[PDB]
């Protein structure tokens, strides 16, 4: 089984956001999930004297 | 330059002064009539509840106007909020009522 | 009738108020833009092209 | 879930601040501006002829450009006259007064390579392959 692809599980000294991406792709990386909100564009439009 | 910043978490909504200051819905105020006419809707959902109960007092300069008289018996109760709410509502950017 | 303070829109339902305050980014227990004037009662919204059933929308 | 537009790879009393009625007419007419700005909104019309298709051929009409652009200018003036109520258009694009003889638009006479697309490019490529083919004997 490829030990070299699971760096975080097999190296106790690996930093969490470490990648070796140009050399070999990993699996089981550190993914960062979000939750945003996109509102519609609102405007209160006042006249002017 | 007159913008209305809403209040949040119980704090008072405020208004833009011509000196750039911000002030709550209190104290003696002076308007040109054209400002009220240009924003005659959006002010009505902001001011009238403070006019009826709070001591917000507004003087609107317009020079000349036709006027209407209503009489009453002084021996009984009288209230003008229906007539004034009618007038403050019926102010139009084009026209005004008497 | 109902109305929100951050706009001057006239509302009817409490769920409609809860839906409308999410446009300004509020929370309580759809379109693409929403405008509101300051002298007339004619608010205008806008909706995407493919969706049918336009009911006073652009 | 959101559908796909194109085809794919397949006590508390009501406060006295408001009571709505119609009072203010829009002085230029708000819906009358609304129709005209709907018409002005209209996005940019495609012009895709002269470009390679899925297979490799152009998407034109086998017309050279000196007749093609005069044709589409006359058709644009005709659509302008249809858009106006009048029968003969005031603004015109064809026979304006200056000559346009060194002119050429885009269409599908010429390919990208520079030659005549009287035969399809896929036909020419399949022709060049089928010119040389070997068959095993009996
Ligand atoms: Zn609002």
């Amino acid at each position: 089984i490829p030990v070299e692809r699971y760096n975080i599980l097999t190296n106790p000294d690996a930093p969490p956001t470490q990648i070796q991406l140009p050399e070999v792709v990993d699996l089981y990386n550190v993914v960062t999930r979000y939750a945003y909100e996109t509102p519609p564009i609102t405007a209160v439009v006042m006249g002017v004297p | 330059d007159c913008r209305i910043s809403f209040g949040m978490n119980g704090a008072a909504p405020m208004i833009r002064d011509e000196t750039g200051m911000m002030v709550p819905f209190e104290g003696n105020w002076i308007f040109p009539l054209a400002l009220w006419q240009m924003n005659t809707r959006y002010f009505n959902q902001q001011f009238d509840a403070w006019i009826k109960t709070g001591e917000l007092r507004i003087r609107i300069e317009m020079g000349a106007y036709p006027y209407m008289l209503h009489y009453y018996d002084p021996r009984q109760y009288a209230n003008a909020w229906n007539l004034t709410s009618a007038w403050l509502e019926e102010i139009t950017p084009t026209s005004i009522p008497s | 009738g109902y109305q929100c303070h951050v706009c001057s829109a006239v509302l009817f339902s409490p769920l409609d108020l809860d839906a409308h305050v999410a446009s300004h980014g509020l929370h309580g227990n759809r379109h693409i833009t929403e405008f509101i004037s300051s002298w007339q009662n004619h608010p205008i919204v806008q909706v995407s092209a493919d969706v049918e059933n336009r009911k006073t929308a652009q | 879930r959101i559908p796909r537009k194109t085809k794919g790879k397949s006590p508390a009393t009501a406060e006295p601040g408001t009571s709505n009625c119609e009072h203010y007419k829009a002085r230029p007419g708000i819906a009358s501006v609304q129709k005209a700005t709907e018409s002005a909104e209209l996005p940019m019309k495609n012009n895709d002829e002269g470009t390679p298709d899925k297979r490799g051929n152009t998407k034109g009409a086998l017309v050279n450009e000196h007749v093609e652009a005069r044709d589409e200018a006359d058709d644009a003036t005709k659509k302008q006259a249809k858009d106006t109520e009048k029968a003969k258009a005031q603004v015109t694009y064809s026979d304006t007064g200056i000559n346009n003889a060194n002119e050429l638009s885009r269409s599908g006479n010429v390919d990208n390579e520079g030659g005549s697309n009287q035969k399809p490019m896929s036909t020419r490529i399949a022709e060049a392959t089928s010119a040389i083919v070997s068959k095993h004997p009996a």
